[PDB]
RNA sequence: GAUCGAUGUGGUGACG
């Protein structure tokens, strides 16, 4: 059959730039556990992170990142950026122990490595992620109307 | 009830969103041909080469339906890179906006998707250029986008372990006081970036991006800009909406001239200092050619066209004619072309089978 | 070529996955007409005009598969074995359908 | 009669499917024509009426 | 032209060839295997050593298919031959054996040690033996002569960790846990290389060609190249505790490290970078890998060991003419092309489909809006048929990459469903899972919004 | 490093006779007066002891 | 409880415009306040 | 509620 159209290869191969990614832009106490933290982090273990970072009491993330040796606070970071994306169930509590990291321990501390390509990252991930807040209100809103009609 | 034979010159589109292009290897028209494709057409004789497909989706032609639209393409490297832009505006609100990098492959003959770009900006894009210098070590793209943002791409080895292979990565973001970016142009030799901010003009070097200079005269919007070739280098023309072009010299960084002129069409001969210009009287479409150094144009002519001329091209030509007269000399070494609004072309002349013996037809 | 001694070849033509179950010469003799063991495409081949056409769609013929034919004598019809007891007539020059005829019980051979 | 009119190999739908053809079309879209399915859950829809209950607090 | 099948969206090797192996099949014995060592003969059989005895096991095989016992403690370091017709190993009497794979009692003993001996190894040529035992020395001796060749005293502790070159004979490495590791060559009397390592080398192991040696001590793993003499390439910590035996792949590309912490870990030597990791009961002492990679085996420090097994042609003359190959569409694909809208939405909403690619779902669901047909299709459904779309939209909703097309299709169905929300419970009970999905969503990015702030000081304040 | 083997009997006490814990169990446990060597196969048979092991595992 | 009597109400915009122009103010300006809460949150936990 | 010129309202091929 003559046909004068020409179709050029597109194949799994080409390289994919989401904004999400990074080439698309640019005394003896129970208080604290660092020492658990440290081992696990040493060793990537999924349990042993998961005992240590799922958590809710503020205070004891607090004193956990205060002991923490400080060498080894950027694998903490990557875990982080690692856990951030995922299902708000646990999202929410890891943006707490993120926010107890920045707020308290390293407000001036993480001025001092000079190491802000590594943040970077995870400022564009949840740059990238928050795009979708004014449709989840209308969604919310239209629901909340529909629940009226429900009762 | 199957296709035999296809009789076909140009294509006829409702838009043609990009403009006229030659491509380096079969210097051949590139346009908008098919929805979704790209048109090669042979200038010499009046028949299309092929189309090329881009978006390699269904298409339906029920009424009331927002479609993709490939709407600005360029080429790199002598043919080798093609970039294509591709959007769908189904709401004021949200763009869909995506842009996809093709290498030629020599060994297959044809183009191979290397890169593709979901969202690169915000909003529309406005302009698209590559850097054909080849005193450049690293090939270059800019993206500009009314978001007021322009992006530079660069590329750069994405070799690993596994598998060896290129790609592009952005290299640069910039902006200047939250003003959209209409168009952008690169020098003859790649080190300065003109860049148009609205009314304004800026100036950056392209080794180290930063803003060396800024040119605002009150007049209007800068609808084209382009820089001078050859012994005209150091000019930049620049042509307002409200019917002026300006000549800038760079080395002095103040304006030489400046005349009323309404043009639509401004297109720049690669092998010769003239700017030849469309403008849009009431009556018809007027040309004049010029040399940016002189402030006279050196030919004159009226009534080309009594409807509209939306694009124009210079095209070089292989054997260069010969004209003594400084009237006639700009059609020495390049051929000029130009689309008007009815989609009509327009230019310038100055004039034995073995088997018949082997089954016995013969007898 | 047609010699007591060593009959030379002329050429030798390979289809890829074409068991060809019957194969024959048109009744002016300048083109070849093959088919295959289940396979709906009909493959014609133009000595003169050097072309080979498949021809895998017929307009308005529901059979299948394609395989037992007959040419003939003069040259202006083919006609194909269908099933349940069709017979297809089809123009040779275009190889498009003429028209159909059924008989009662399966269609085990046919001539002209 | 029963398997050559509605036996296996036949093209039969439902009348509620077959009358939701038109909502599908209209200018303002409906669901279907009979929404609730008697026999599908008993128990299903019981619990369900449970954790409603409960959501109110 | 020709139809064009939907585009599937996408949203962004050594994990496959190294989880290709079956369940792992576990074989008690009695005492800690102190190592394994397979054969390079198409019998791939393994030799175990553990207590006083050294276990010969064939593929699968639970039971031994052969045992040499005649030690009254605790033998030591069984070592195949390049023919794998001989093994060498020790005992804590201090001799060196000899034995035969299908014999009883050893065909030669050695007797010059004088305390226990833990490690021996062949050379290039497979006529002589190297031994080095805890009374800190090294013995070089030969077998159809039966007597020692040659003596080194160079060690502060005891020597336990010995290899040989395969490439070249005469050149060995040993190693003691007085840290050092001590390199003796060539035809001389004295080392030409010392290597100084932080912590009692457990194992060191040459890489074949470049020369890179590998030394493990405590959680360090250390790599030297003889190009340049004592150059320290990489030293490398992955291991939470001591790392006790090294092993080199088939191929050179992969390496690997077993420990005490039951975790063995596989590296690849060109980007010296973790590419695989694999988890154990109990902590691995010994670690070995069969031919290619068919099987790994690791013996632990109980008496249990983990085995992880993985018509007519055309002539010459003849002129080839090529037939197209028939393309299959996907049902779907089929169903867009019959313009079945509706029926390729209950398709991509098939639970096993949902569950395994929700992609594919999302794509139709993208294309519909497109055609601009997606009302129709979600429309004229009973509660029944909406109660599994409202489960794949609070399944699937809160994640970032289905999130636009997802929303608006919820918008879809709320309009279209409002009217009869009252008459189906379980539809109302659906309704109130994606509103809670909801508010949880947008405060999780309420958060996000803050924190983005946080970071923005942080950053300029660089 | 902490790796600890495990024990093993030198010597064992049964019925007033000491048993050498190098010797396989069935030919250790003949050393009583009373106790042959089909005895002690019958025995080991009925306690369901490996014969593989000596008397000190 | 009242929403469904709202809706049969006619000409009901008129009378809640100004609490629609007050919505769509302050939804307006949500994200910016919150960044600039999380910066004051960052702030006040330093100083104190 | 139907109606004495009434016409099923209307979707896209092909090579084991």
């Amino acid at each position: 059959a003559i046909t004068k159209v020409r179709t050029p290869v597109m194949n799994s191969e080409a390289k994919v730039l989401v904004p999400g990614i990074p080439g698309h832009h640019a005394d003896l106490q129970t208080n604290s556990f660092p020492v658990l933290l440290t081992q696990g982090l040493e060793s990537n273990d999924f349990e042993m992170l998961n005992k240590v970072l799922q958590t809710r009491n503020v205070n004891l993330i607090k004193k956990t990142v205060l002991r923490m040796p400080l060498h080894t606070i950027i694998p903490l970071l990557q875990e982080l950026t690692k856990r951030l994306q995922g299902h708000p169930n646990s999202a929410v509590l890891m943006v707490q122990w993120l926010k107890c990291v920045l707020t308290v321990h390293a407000s001036y501390l993480s001025t001092l490595p000079d190491l802000v390509p590594q943040l970077g990252t995870l400022y564009q991930l949840m740059e990238s992620r928050v795009k979708t807040f004014q449709k989840l209100s209308h969604l919310h809103g239209k629901l909340i109307l529909l629940i009226t009609q429900v009762t | 009830l199957e296709a035999s034979a296809v009789i076909q010159g140009l294509v006829k589109d409702r838009s043609i969103f990009t403009g006229l292009m030659i491509d380096p290897r079969t210097k051949a028209l590139v346009l908008n041909g098919k929805p979704g494709h790209l048109q090669f057409y042979s200038l010499q004789s009046d028949k299309q080469l092929y189309n090329l497909d881009i978006i390699q989706q269904e298409y339906i032609n029920d009424y009331g339906l927002i479609q993709i639209e490939l709407t600005k393409a360029a080429f790199g490297c002598f043919g080798n890179w093609l970039a294509t832009v591709e959007q769908r505006q189904e709401k004021e609100t949200e763009l869909e906006l995506q842009m996809k990098l093709w290498m030629y492959n020599k060994k297959t003959q044809g183009f191979i998707l290397n890169t593709k770009i979901n969202m690169p900006h915000e909003d529309c894009i406005t302009a698209l250029c590559f850097c054909n210098a080849e005193k450049s070590e690293q090939p270059t793209l800019v993206t500009a986008s009314k978001d007021g943002y322009f992006k530079v791409w660069i590329l750069t080895d994405d070799s690993d372990i596994y598998k060896k292979a290129v790609g592009w990565t952005c290299d640069f973001v910039g902006s200047y006081h939250k003003y959209q970016a209409t168009n952008c142009c690169f020098s003859e030799d790649g080190s300065l970036l003109a860049v148009s901010f609205e009314e304004i003009v800026t100036i950056w070097d392209s080794v180290t991006w930063e803003l060396k200079c800024t040119f605002c005269q009150r007049a209007g919007k800068i609808r084209h800009l382009c820089f001078g070739r050859l012994t005209c280098s150091k000019y930049l023309l620049g042509a307002t909406e409200n019917g002026i072009l300006c000549c800038w010299n760079l080395l002095s960084c103040a304006l030489e001239w400046n005349a009323k002129l309404n043009v639509r069409v401004m297109e720049p001969d690669p092998n010769s200092e003239n700017i030849a210009a469309i403008s849009q009287s009431s009556v018809g479409s007027d040309l004049f050619v010029f040399k940016p150094s002189e402030p006279r144009p050196l030919y004159i002519q009226k009534g080309i066209s009594r409807e509209k001329v939306q694009w124009g091209v210079f095209v070089p030509r292989d054997v260069p004619e010969s004209f003594t007269s400084e009237a006639y000399q700009w059609l020495n070494r390049s051929q000029f072309y130009f689309l008007t609004k009815s989609q009509s072309l327009l230019t310038f002349s100055t004039k034995t089978t073995p088997f018949y013996f082997i089954l016995g037809k013969h007898r | 070529q047609v010699d007591g001694k060593t009959n030379p070849k002329i050429q030798s033509i390979y289809l890829e996955r074409f068991p060809i179950f019957k194969a024959c010469f048109s009744a002016n003799g300048e083109e070849v007409l093959a088919t295959s063991t289940h396979s709906k495409v009909l493959y014609v081949y133009d000595m003169l005009a050097g072309k080979l056409i498949p021809v895998h769609q017929v307009r308005g013929l529901k059979e299948k598969i394609v395989r037992s034919f007959e040419v003939s004598p003069d040259g202006s019809f083919l006609l194909i074995n269908g099933i349940a007891g069709y017979l297809h007539l089809l123009a040779m020059k275009t190889k498009e359908l003429i028209g159909s005829m059924k008989i009662n019980g399966r269609v085990a051979a046919s001539t002209f | 009669i029963h398997n050559s009119l509605y036996g296996p190999g036949t093209n039969r739908t439902t009348v509620n499917k077959f009358l939701s053809l038109a909502n599908k079309r209209l200018p303002v879209k409906r669901a279907a024509v009979q929404f609730l399915n008697n026999a599908w859950g008993i128990q299903k829809k019981q619990n369900a009426k449970r954790f409603k209950r409960r959501w109110m607090v | 032209a020709g139809y064009k099948p939907v585009a599937i969206q996408t949203y962004p090797q050594d994990t496959l060839y190294w989880n290709n192996y079956k369940t792992p099949v576990q074989i008690k014995e009695f005492g800690a295997v102190s190592k394994v060592d397979f054969s390079p003969q198409p019998p791939y059989n393994y030799a175990v050593t553990a207590s006083s005895r050294i276990h010969i096991y064939g593929r699968y095989s639970q039971e031994p298919i052969k045992t040499f016992s005649r030690f009254k403690d605790t033998a030591y370091c069984a070592t195949f031959r390049q023919d794998g017709r001989l093994l060498v190993a020790g005992s804590e009497d201090g001799g060196v054996q000899l034995f035969d794979i299908s014999g009883r009692a050893p065909l030669r003993q050695f007797e010059g040690h004088t305390k226990a001996v833990h490690t021996v190894d062949f050379t290039a040529d497979k006529y002589h033996v190297v031994s080095g035992a805890d009374d800190y020395t090294v013995k070089l001796w030969d077998i159809p002569n039966s007597k020692e060749i040659l003596t080194f005293k160079e060690h502060s502790d005891y020597v336990r960790c010995g290899c040989a070159s395969k490439l070249n004979p005469d050149l060995f490495i040993t190693g003691s846990y007085d840290h050092t590791v001590k390199m003796f060559d060539a035809r001389t009397s004295e080392s030409v290389l010392s290597v100084e390592h932080g912590q009692p080398v457990e194992s060191v192991l040459l890489f074949p060609s470049g020369g890179l040696l590998v030394s493990a001590g405590g959680r360090y793993v250390k790599v030297w190249d003889m190009l340049k003499g004592g150059q320290l390439l990489v030293s490398l910590k992955n291991h939470h505790k001591t790392v006790t035996c090294l092993c080199l792949s088939s191929s050179g590309q992969r390496l690997l490290s077993g420990s005490l912490d039951r975790k063995v870990k596989v590296y690849s030597t060109t980007s010296y970078k973790v590419v695989h990791s694999f988890d154990y009961a109990a902590s691995i002492l010994s670690l070995a890998l069969a031919h290619e990679d068919e099987t790994i085996v690791v013996g632990m420090t109980n008496g249990i060991l983990s085995v992880k097994h993985r018509n007519y042609m055309k002539q010459r003359d003849d002129i080839l003419i090529n037939r197209p190959a028939k393309k299959h569409l996907e049902l779907y694909d089929r169903d867009l092309k019959h313009f079945r809208i509706s029926k390729a939405l209950d398709r991509v909403l098939d639970p096993t489909c949902t569950i395994k690619t929700p992609e594919i779902t999302v794509s139709i669901i993208k294309e519909l809006n497109r055609r601009g047909v997606l009302a129709n299709a979600l429309a004229g459904r009973d509660e029944k048929e909406i109660s599994h779309v409202l489960n794949f939209l609070i399944r699937n909703l809160s994640q970032p990459r289905f999130a636009p097309v997802l929303i608006n299709a919820a918008e879809i169905i709320i309009d279209i469903y409002l009217p009869v929300i009252g008459q189906s419970p379980v539809v109302d009970k659906k309704f109130l899972l994606l509103q809670g999905l909801v508010e949880k969503e947008i405060d999780y990015q309420r958060e996000l919004l803050e924190t983005l702030g946080m970071m923005d000081m942080l950053f300029a304040t660089m | 490093s902490l790796v600890i083997p495990e024990k093993f009997q030198h010597i064992l006490r049964v019925l007033n006779t000491n048993i050498d814990g190098r010797r396989k169990i069935a030919f250790a446990i003949t050393a009583i007066k009373g106790v042959g060597r089909r005895y002690a196969h019958v025995v080991l048979r009925k306690a369901d002891i490996d014969l593989t092991k000596r008397a000190g595992e």
